[PDB]
């Protein structure tokens, strides 16, 4: 199950 | 702390230089240093603030479920001892990620929230309340699990409301604090039908507001709608 | 240091983990722990030592030539003036890669150099020695640059010496001496003909000692061969 | 050019 990547703005 | 003798703006663009090179301590550091200036913070800064230490605490929580595994498998029927060395090198990852947690939520609550008065900072700031303490909820097992799960849920829900309130269905933060929600209710909360639920209702809600929205907008919502679909693909 | 207080085999069997949990800086901190304890390391412990510090050290050259790579465009015709930020952190990322350089260079030179009397640990530290004084060599410009790079060059050649001497042909500590000592001659020393001779050298008689290996040997140098192939091919 | 990658044991 995927949550927001949000690694990268 | 160690940035305080550095001006706001270098701060800043030391941040983004730092996401350039990659060095995510560093931009994390250098983005706690430009929270603690006390001045309220850009939608660019918040980004900034928040891709910084989902990629420090991405790494902790990467290797604590390594280890994590490797400590299950050794108490497993069958199994060598090997001393208490992966027991303990894992509690070290495990501090280390609670204190990065730790942090997080102190800049949010000193004094980000209270001084984020629109929907699109407050809802931001208490969706990535909610994360932290779903990433101290991951690794908890005491006497305040409970208590971290009702603090992740607690400043999940206030988000919510207020998005559902504030923003147009296919806002990109309010589709991501739903997509965060939903995978809390999956994983943490042991929900999987109000995950499911969730993720279905906010797909069906933005999809039905795409056609308000510009090329560049419509963009932006479709591929956090895609990880709504991706995880009700998994899900069901 | 601070890991004066565990056990040498404790410090061993966390770098392993480690290295599973891709937590690098960790590794090479429980490696350094491991070197001070005295003893000679092993084949294997001699390969966690490091492949901890290269891969804590290859960090930080990414990162300081994607700094340096953005220092140099603001320095050119027509470039706006961003003010010292974007030197003060490319120092910054520079001075911590020294201290790493630094950190490794003492722990061969105390003492695991002078207590490495096998080919196989000598050739492998002085390998080590020439390739962080490579790297220290990537970064210097001021008064010591042309000393630092004949320290590389000292170290390589050395260990060149003794792996001729000491080592047959396909050797995979001895072909990746040569290997990267021909990187060594084409970025560091400006002698790109003697980069692409020793790599021509080193592959073709490798090539010829092929036939005396096991198959899992063969495996293990034909990888490298290719390595110096490749670079043949981009440089010719 | 490369050098030897060794990054992984
Ligand atoms: C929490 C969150 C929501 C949305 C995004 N995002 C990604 N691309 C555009 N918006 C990031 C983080
Ligand atoms: C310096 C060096 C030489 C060779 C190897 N290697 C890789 N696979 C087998 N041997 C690693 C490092
Ligand atoms: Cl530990
Ligand atoms: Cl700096």
């Amino acid at each position: 199950a995927g949550s927001i990547p949000g690694r990268r703005s | 702390g160690a940035m305080g003798s550095m001006e706001r703006a270098s701060l800043i663009q030391k941040a983004k230089l730092a996401e350039q090179a990659e060095r995510y301590e560093d931009m994390a550091a250098f983005m706690k240093g430009a929270v603690e200036k006390g001045e309220e913070l850009s939608c660019e800064e918040r980004n900034l603030l928040s891709v910084a230490y989902k990629n420090v605490v991405g790494g902790q929580r990467a290797a604590w479920r390594v280890l994590s595994s490797i400590e299950q498998k050794s108490n497993e029927e069958g199994s060598e001892e090997k001393g208490p060395e992966v027991r303990e090198y894992r509690e070290k990852v495990e501090t280390e990620l609670q204190g990065v947690c730790d942090t997080v939520l102190g800049l949010l609550d000193s004094h980000l929230i209270k001084e984020a008065g629109d929907a699109e900072s407050r809802v931001f700031y208490l969706k990535m309340k909610g994360d932290y303490y779903r990433y101290l909820a991951e690794v908890a097992t005491g006497d305040d699990k409970k208590r971290i799960i009702d603090s992740a849920r607690s400043a999940y829900q206030e988000a919510m409301d207020i998005s559902k309130k504030e923003m147009p269905p296919t806002n990109p933060i309010r589709l991501g604090l739903a997509l965060n929600f939903s995978v809390f209710h999956y994983e943490i909360a042991n929900s999987p039908e109000e995950a499911i639920s969730l993720a279905k209702t906010t797909f069906d809600e933005a999809m039905a507001d795409l056609h308000t929205l510009s090329e560049d907008s419509y963009k932006d919502s479709t591929l956090i709608m895609q990880l709504l679909r991706d995880n009700l693909t998994l899900w069901t």
